[PDB]
């Protein structure tokens, strides 16, 4: 059932019907340290 | 105790040495990977 | 090969940038979140540089400046990666 | 005391061994340098 305010959206329920939730990795453990430039960080780019 | 401290430092250098150890079997899977690749090439014709 | 712009969609090779340290080098060394960076373009091997000409030539005391890419390397231009916390 | 002297000589031979250790990661940057060179070649066309 699509949402009414947002046209391209669908609800997430908890009914008994079956669904599969594929685990897609994005960031491995031990790559989530704060002292490393990561792949999802937000930065501002100061000239020298 | 100075022997024990020297042994702890040597244990650190030998753990670096066993990191070079798994580097040695990294070379092992490189060598057996190219060897099995040419083996499949000579004893089979799989399309890509 | 000049005048860095913004493209709407970004899987192309024209938007791939690579970076090298100002300080001592490294092959893989966990870029430490605050280091100084010189930006190198990939599709044409060209280095970014700060041009002093303004974008808007019509109104006095112009706030908009240009940037460009020049194929020789110098230590004048070296952007810093300063992060913002979540 | 002769064990300690033999341990000092062994520390000398193991420091030669850890010079062979940084030789091992010299081979590491050789391997990852050629690997990243062919990676840039396959996933990019930079002029020379």
């Amino acid at each position: 059932h699509q949402l009414v305010d947002n046209p391209g959206c669908n609800e997430v329920n908890s009914v008994n019907c079956n669904t599969s939730w594929k685990i897609v990795l994005f960031m491995k453990w031990s790559d989530n340290k704060d002292d490393i430039l990561k792949g999802g960080d937000v930065v501002r780019l100061f000239h020298a | 105790e100075l022997r024990n401290l020297q042994e702890k430092l040597e244990s650190t250098m030998k753990l670096v040495t066993n990191l070079s150890g798994q580097l040695s079997e990294l070379k092992d899977q490189m060598t057996e990977q190219r060897k099995q690749k040419q083996r499949i090439g000579l004893l089979g014709h799989p399309p890509h | 090969v000049y005048s860095l712009v913004s493209v709407p969609e970004g899987n192309d090779i024209s938007s791939i940038f690579e970076l090298d340290p100002t300080t001592l080098r490294g092959g893989d060394s966990l870029v430490p979140r605050n280091s100084y960076v010189r930006l190198r373009h990939l599709c044409t091997n060209t280095w970014v540089h700060s041009t002093n000409i303004p974008i808007d030539k019509e109104e006095e005391k112009p706030v908009m400046l240009k940037i460009g890419t020049s194929p020789l390397k110098e230590d004048k231009e070296a952007f810093a990666i300063v992060p913002v916390s979540p």
